[PDB]
């Protein structure tokens, strides 16, 4: 793991790099001096094609890359609730904080959550249970309404050896389970790389229609818990209301808001207005029920493919946890035009009007992450995402 | 020998060293399996080589053998009748071979039958000098067909001893003393595809086929000798038009090359053309026809050789004194190969990809086409009538296939999608094709029928582009503004759309029209016009002519399913229309 | 380590890989790719040169590194272990079981590439299918052993089209209930969902195999998957003697993943950048189809496919329709208007209609009064169409006519319900009360005989 | 000095390599294998390689045992008076089976530029006997006035005419017709010429025939 790459390209955010013979397809990167975050995403003897999600302004031939030897990933634990973060999972006000500035630096790296947070964890479950992946060993009350229920995670199977109630970090154990291949800990927090979905039992048919409140949408076009609506509309003709008004009124579980390559101010609006929303039976406001992902127009551009992954891997992890999950993506032409972006510097050949031949397959995969599902687990919940995409044509 | 060392396997490419020895156009045995390919490039000792068979299975270092021999056909008695794939193997022997329902690979099978016995009768005396083309005898292949023995190529000496008898293709029936020795004769030569087979004179193709097609017959005619490609969409009636040509047209010997098509057709062929007899004749079409098939998912680089095998087949008939036509279903299919294997040897795409050298394939095939005076001392003459079908991407014609094929050939038949979707077959849009035959055609035509046929023709085409005006008026000002005169035009230009150019193929007399049936159907189409536009002067009105003529308006309409032997019934409707618009006149 | 492993991967790109310093790879040849983690990963040698393979792999790259993962070449093609026990049972895109059932034992393994049918071989294709649909019985015949697509657009009902097609479909004779198979190429959980749930609830599923690539499945598999079924197909039909109904959907995906193929191996594109071999390789799957002389067995086709923007020129359905033997296309016009099924009959097409219809196999009056019924259908669109330019008053009477068949004609005839399987001879019949509308002399089609015997 | 180097053929393009001392538009010679000539015009030159067009197409040429011969000078006609009365193809070809013209001298056909200053106005009445055109659209000498037509309408017969009628009333055994055909109908072509030799106006013309079913790239030439 000591391997150190070398620039020998610069090309917006399209970075070549030699010498990076020892890191893998999908790993992240530290690029050049600056160290910005960047992404492997192709490999041509040493010589990685590397996607990089802040400005490369001032970064040249003959400086560093450092592989971290993990892939794009999220952490996923308490904390998360009410937090607005950037396409990687970087939690803006921590970013403000931490840089002394209200602007948006760069080569920044932060933890997504606080680990030094302490949190009350409620055991449930008892000692020599047998578990496997998403049985639930207990929870902590985030939320006076979201439980946030903590699930063994995937690839952990064994038997349930100590177990503690007790304040904790999310970085403490606080389960110990008999595996196979040996003792392993558990903590409250679970990274999950954003380009798999996450695992399920099984899907199920989305009958329920939502409450939109929207009485054009409930009446002659409604949408189920666990399917999907596109919004294509020219500029101007509402998208982004009708996003906030089904983050407002709709009767899901959570909200997960990607502000894909669209305006700051909208996304300052939301985190401004939301904590002002309470409901009348629980006494809890609407950011409390809430997580925005944030990458605008001027935001480095393949941060916007980011932005999608973090959002909907987000929205599964609280699915797993038999929630229902609305998740808006405003707007998904943002993201396909960061795809053509790239594909354009990486000279691939172009699918249709210059869009990469991917393009269909990669909004067919991220569709089919929505849905009603039995999630993972001997309990066998049920959990959905309702998917509701704006899209922007020229 | 020299064996030769795979290096590389790209799909229908293989390329292999240590091939010095071997030279382009050699046949080779490539890989374990010995699949069966030809050298397309040589540099050095690498060879390129394009195989005819599927390559899954193979890689490099694996042998590989150049027979010395280009791809060939044999042509001798046993061709006729039979039903090929792309590199002549028949596909009755290959079933029988292998054993299977299924093409296997590696199979190598002679051509023809080797061990029949044929009876040869000798028409020639000894003693009588002769050279290429000059026929020895021949053997009554079928009903027929007389296959004529004709002494091959290279060939030029004296007679010394020849008997007719009952032979094999492989048995020495004649032995000719030239200035390099003595040589013998077999009933069989073999010729390479991609040399044309030499003529003495290239003649000027200007005797209308009668392809019992009325459409293209009397508005888009093609020549003995002449070229036509039938560019449509998908499902607008090429292989229909081919098969119709295939099966009625007056030529001596039919070529269908199935080239990247649909099984089932050629299925269709073999299984249909034994049972099309005529029942005085008792002779069926399989008689007069050779089949070669490589399906569309058979190995690609076989359709440019299934090409070359059928236009050398028709060339050797052609060189006997016979008419033949070679249909190719469908063009583009080779161009497809050509892009293929353009693409696996990296060299520069064109046009849509296809290689650079598209145009000019194209020329060499339409090239070897035409009316000709063939070798020999009876100075005998033959033609090879190419019909081929494109099929343009989208429909669109401009596409480099039809664009390419257009340059060279002299009848386009553009079929039309909105003509087939009103059921209009042949969907051939008669104000966008044409044949530059037309003019001789109408001259030849006017002489053997003694006939005013080429007023008639240029009368009905008249017709037709006035109604494509008028129709852009009725649009522009609407239908009631027309002229009793107009609606009259509309009215026999409806007929000749439904009377005459409209021909179900699949209806037992619709089918085939002769050459006397079509002028009598538009002679009395014609005749309606104009005793009815006579009628209008005379002070009727069209509603009142129209009212006064639904009885006789039938008789044209039902004159296409008159029989061939009851014409009179045709031409007496001309009677019947003067004496009904005689009557309506006279009130 | 049974087979030698190669840590010679020197190139990954997309579905693309290279690997070095190999001998006695062959084309075509599976390849494994074994990775750190102990995941097993499948591919295919797309060329060989030298020492050097250049692989796509199916379940992509994500991950590969040229130290962690070994590749090992398995020396032979890929293959389906196929076996009579695959019928009533549910595959992935590379024909593993997916359904939780008991493990099943191959009777042998088959290149799923398969073989071509030597077309003197073939048994023409003439036994009339009933499907209970009238615009495809009398308009679109369709017989057993024939390939007959069904062109659709994204939102319109083609899956409701091809469940009641195999809900309904038989022939006329005494031979066994077709057995299904079933290909799902890149579609949805609720598209492959609504299959399941009709083929479980008419039993059907009992005589079905199924081989599912859902959206969520990695895109390259898509090219294996259809290539799967066809060879299961032709196993249950000429070797087991089944007659086989391939229904796979939706071929749009399949050509997009091998438009993503070409496209990473830099090929030179045809029109909309989908490879220059898109016909032929389309063809080595929808030519596998039909009968066999001398074998009891059958395989006929449905496959589906969305044309893009309702764009018929597109090359997906364009070349298709040069492949299939007719098409069944559905319009969005006739959607809108409650149309069920919402063909439209101008457009479609069957070519294996002359010898499966007439006397001794459906009735005597099948091909003209199709004709006749196409032919006056043609003109009231058309007359429907100036009425709508030029509004009713510009119309004649006789175009008046027309258009009001035309009407009755979707609406009567075309429009029969996705639950309704009619008799070859109700279907007959409704299209003489249709013809009754027209004055008998516009009937220019259909002989005096059989006017005079059929015609009210 | 023939190459032998043909490279390849693209329609009535060829590409021609290994050549040196060639210039743009520089008149070519394809000796073909059957023995026949096709003329041909530099169209691009670069290096050793020179990309050219031939006027008769490239079918039928095999392009490795054909030849190429550059002529050192452009295209060019050879002009004479005697060209009155005679009939040639596009090409310059004479078509009325009459004797080879003895030229004068050869012209380059793209000609040259009039100096605008040695230019003289277009003046004095051309009578073509049509009256619309005659009174209401006069033609005078050295203008340009074309006919702006659709097929089916009858140009041909306006153009027969105007070429039979067309008189200066100045001067006198003066004037001169010379009818360019392009692409045009067997049948059109039968129609002017029996119009020109019956009428006698072909005793005062120079025609130069290109017909439909002539190579395509010999009407670049025939206007020049
Ligand atoms: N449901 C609504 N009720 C009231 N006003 C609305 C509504 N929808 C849209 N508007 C008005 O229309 C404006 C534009 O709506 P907005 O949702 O921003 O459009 P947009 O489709 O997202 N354009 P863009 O972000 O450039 O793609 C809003 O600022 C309101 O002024
Ligand atoms: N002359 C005809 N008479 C009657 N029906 C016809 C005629 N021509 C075509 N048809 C009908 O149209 C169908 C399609 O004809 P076909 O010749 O197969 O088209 P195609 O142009 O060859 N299509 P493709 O092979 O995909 O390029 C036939 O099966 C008939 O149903
Ligand atoms: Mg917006
Ligand atoms: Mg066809």
């Amino acid at each position: 793991g000591m391997q150190i790459g070398k620039i020998i390209k610069v090309s917006g955010p399209l970075v070549m790099a030699e010498n990076m013979s020892e890191a893998s397809i999908q790993d992240m990167c530290l690029v050049g001096d600056l160290g910005v975050i960047g992404e492997i995403i192709e490999m041509r003897q040493d010589v990685a094609s590397i996607q990089v999600y802040e400005e490369t302004s001032g970064i040249g031939p003959g400086e560093p890359v450092r592989s971290t030897g993990e892939a794009l990933s999220v952490e996923l634990g308490p904390g998360i609730i009410s937090q607005m973060f950037d396409g990687i999972q970087r939690p803006l006000d921590t970013f403000m904080e931490v840089t002394q500035s209200n602007f948006l630096g760069r080569g920044v790296q932060l933890p997504a959550l606080d680990h030094e947070k302490q949190w009350w964890f409620e055991a449930t479950i008892e000692e020599g249970t047998e578990v496997s992946a998403g049985d639930i060993i207990g929870y902590v009350d985030e939320t006076k309404i979201i439980q946030h229920k903590i699930m063994v995670p995937n690839g952990i199977k064994g038997t349930v050896q100590k177990i503690e109630s007790g304040s904790f970090t999310i970085d403490d154990p606080i389960c110990v389970i008999e595996t196979e291949q040996g003792l392993k800990e558990l903590t409250m927090m679970q990274k999950w790389p954003v380009r798999r979905g996450r695992p399920i039992k099984q899907k199920l048919n989305p009958d329920v229609p939502m409450i939109t409140g929207q009485r054009v949408i409930d009446t002659f076009f409604p949408v189920t818990k666990g399917g999907a609506a596109a919004v294509p509309g020219p500029f101007g003709a509402g998208k982004t209301v009708v996003q906030h008004q089904i983050a407002k009124w709709s009767d899901v579980d959570l909200v997960v808001y990607v502000g894909c390559g669209e305006r700051g101010n909208e996304m300052t609006d939301v985190v401004n207005e939301f904590p002002e929303l309470i409901d009348p039976n629980t006494g809890e406001s609407l950011m409390e029920r809430t997580v925005l992902i944030a990458n605008t127009s001027n935001m480095p551009v393949a941060a916007r493919e980011a932005s999608i992954y973090t959002g909907i891997t987000i929205a599964e992890y609280f699915r797993d946890m038999g929630y229902d999950v609305a998740i808006m993506a405003d707007s998904t032409s943002r993201w396909a035009e960061a795809l053509r972006e790239m594909s354009g510097r990486l000279e691939e050949m172009p699918g249709d009007e210059g869009y990469p031949a991917y393009l269909g397959s990669r909004l067919a995969e991220y569709y089919e992450r929505s849905g009603r599902v039995i999630a993972l687990g001997s309990d066998q919940r049920e959990g959905s995402i309702t998917a509701i995409s704006a899209v922007s044509p020229s | 020998m020299q064996i030769g060392k795979i290096i590389k396997v790209s799909g229908p490419l293989v390329m292999a060293e240590n091939m010095s020895e071997a030279s382009i156009q050699d046949m080779c045995l490539v890989g374990d399996l010995g699949v069966i390919g030809e050298i397309i490039e040589m540099r050095q000792d690498v060879a390129s080589i394009q195989v005819y068979e599927e390559t899954s299975g193979i890689g490099p270092g694996e042998p590989v053998r150049s027979t010395g021999e280009a791809l060939s056909v044999e042509l001798g008695p046993g061709i006729i009748s039979q039903m090929f794939d792309g590199i002549q193997r028949p596909l009755d022997t290959f079933m029988e071979v292998t054993q299977s329902n299924f093409l296997g690979r590696g199979v190598q099978l002679p051509a023809l039958d080797h061990e029949k016995q044929w009876w040869f009768e000798a028409t020639i005396e000894e003693g009588t000098e002769v050279s290429a083309g000059d026929i020895i005898g021949y053997v009554d292949e079928t009903k027929i067909i007389q296959h004529k023995i004709m002494v091959p190529n290279g060939i030029k000496g004296t007679v010394q001893k020849i008997e007719s008898g009952s032979f094999t293709i492989d048995d020495p029936i004649c032995v000719i003393e030239t200035e390099q020795g003595l040589k013998e004769l077999t009933m069989m030569q073999k010729w390479p595809v991609r040399r044309g087979r030499p003529i003495k004179q290239k003649l000027n193709p200007d005797v209308p086929m009668i392809t019992g097609q009325r459409v293209i017959d009397t508005f888009f005619p093609v020549t003995k000798g002449g070229a036509a490609a039938v560019p449509g969409p998908f499902g607008a009636g090429k292989t229909v038009v081919q098969h119709q040509i295939a099966k009625w047209s007056d030529v001596d010997l039919v070529v269908y090359v199935g080239c990247g098509e649909r099984g089932n057709e050629m299925t269709d062929v073999v299984n249909e053309f034994p049972e099309l007899i005529d029942p005085n004749t008792g002779e069926s079409l399989m008689e007069r026809t050779v089949l070669i098939a490589n399906t569309s998912n058979m190995p690609v680089a076989a359709r440019e050789a299934s090409i070359y095998t059928g236009i050398t087949i028709a060339e050797y008939f052609r060189d006997m004194g016979y008419d033949v036509a070679i249909m190719a279903d469908s063009t583009s299919r080779w161009a497809e190969a050509l892009r293929e294997m353009s693409g696996r040897l990296e060299e520069m795409p064109g046009d849509e990809g296809y290689p650079a050298y598209l145009g000019s394939r194209l020329a060499e095939y339409y090239e070897r086409s035409g009316r000709v005076i063939a070798l020999g001392s009876d100075q005998r003459e033959g033609s090879i009538t190419a019909i081929s079908a494109v099929s343009p991407s989208g429909g669109d014609i401009s596409e480099p296939v039809t664009q390419n094929t257009l340059r060279v050939v002299k009848v386009f038949w553009g079929l039309d999608s909105s003509l087939a979707q009103k059921r209009h077959f042949p969907s051939i849009n008669w104000i966008q094709s044409y044949s530059l035959y037309s003019t001789e055609v109408g001259r030849y035509m006017d002489q053997i029928l003694q006939q005013d046929w080429s007023d008639m023709v240029t009368e009905g085409m008249r017709i037709l582009q006035e109604e494509e005006q008028l129709n852009e008026i009725v649009r522009l000002v609407g239908i009631d503004s027309l002229s009793d005169n107009d609606r009259l035009t509309l009215e026999v230009a409806k007929s000749i759309r439904e009377d005459y150019l409209q021909q179900n193929a699949f209806d037992d007399v619709d089918t085939f029209t002769s050459r006397e049936k079509q002028f009598n159907m538009l002679k009395v189409i014609l005749t309606f016009g104009k005793e009815a536009r006579k009628a209008l002067s005379l002070g009727a009105y069209f509603n009142e002519i129209m009212e006064g003529t639904v009885a006789v308006r039938e008789r044209i309409s039902r004159s296409k399913y008159i029989p061939e032997e009851e014409l009179a019934k045709i031409s007496s409707i001309n009677e019947e229309i003067k004496e009904t618009i005689q009557l309506i006149v006279s009130e | 380590g049974m087979i030698k492993e190669y840590r010679t991967i020197k190139e990954v790109v997309g579905p693309l890989m290279a690997v070095e310093k190999v001998s006695g790879v062959k084309y075509e040849e599976l390849i494994e790719v074994r990775m750190q983690n102990g995941e097993i990963r499948r591919g295919q040698v797309l060329e060989v040169q030298e020492d050097k393979a250049m692989v796509q792999i199916f379940e992509g790259t994500s991950g590969i590194n040229y130290k962690n993962s070994s590749v090992r070449f398995l020396g032979h093609p890929l293959q389906l272990g196929v076996s009579e026990d695959m019928i009533g049972r549910v595959f992935d895109g590379l024909g593993r079981p997916k359904d939780n059932g008991p493990e099943i034992l191959p009777e042998k393994y088959l290149d799923i590439n398969g073989e071509v049918i030597n077309p003197i071989a073939r048994d023409y294709p003439d036994e009339f299918i009933q499907t209970g649909i009238s615009a495809i019985d009398h308009l679109n015949t369709l017989v057993r052993g024939q390939k007959l697509p069904v062109f659709s657009g994204s939102g319109l009902p083609h899956k409701e089209l091809a469940a009641q097609i195999a809900r309904q479909a038989t022939v006329l004779d005494s031979s066994d209930d077709f057995a299904v198979v079933f290909a799902a190429i890149g579609i949805t959980f609720e598209e492959a969902e609504f299959f399941m749930e009709d083929f479980r609830q008419t039993g059907a599923i009992d005589r079905s195999v199924m081989f599912m690539n859902l959206a969520n499945d990695p895109a390259i598999e898509r090219i294996a998957t259809p290539r799967m079924a066809l060879t299961a197909a032709e196993y249950l039909a000429y070797e087991k003697g089944m007659h086989v109904l391939v229904i796979m959907t939706d071929m749009t995906n399949y050509a997009e993943a091998l438009r993503e193929i070409s496209a990473a191996r830099r090929e030179v594109p045809g029109r909309r950048g989908y490879p220059g071999y898109l016909y032929t390789n389309l063809a080595t799957l929808f030519e596998r189809a039909g009968r066999i002389r001398g074998l009891k067995g059958s395989v006929t086709q449905i496959p589906i496919l969305t044309m893009p923007e309702d764009d018929k020129t597109h090359p997906i359905p364009d070349l298709t329709g040069y492949i299939t033997e007719g098409q069944i296309i559905l319009t969005r016009e006739l959607y809108k208007s409650g149309i069920q099924p919402p063909i439209d009959v101008l457009p479609s097409l069957s070519r294996l209609k002359d010898k499966g219809t007439g006397a001794g196999k459906t009735r005597e009056d099948h091909a003209a009064t199709m004709n006749q019924l196409f032919a006056a259908y043609a003109q009231g669109k058309q007359a429907k169409e100036l009425a709508v330019v030029l509004g009713e008053s510009a119309l004649s009477d006789i175009d008046k006519i027309y258009a009001k068949f035309a009407e009755r004609f979707e609406n009567e005839y075309v429009n029969q319900g996705f639950y309704t399987n009619r008799t070859i001879t109700e279907t007959l019949d409704l299209g003489w009360e249709l013809l009754a509308m027209l004055p008998r002399t516009e009937l220019k089609r259909i002989k005096d005989d059989l006017l005079d015997k059929y015609l009210p």
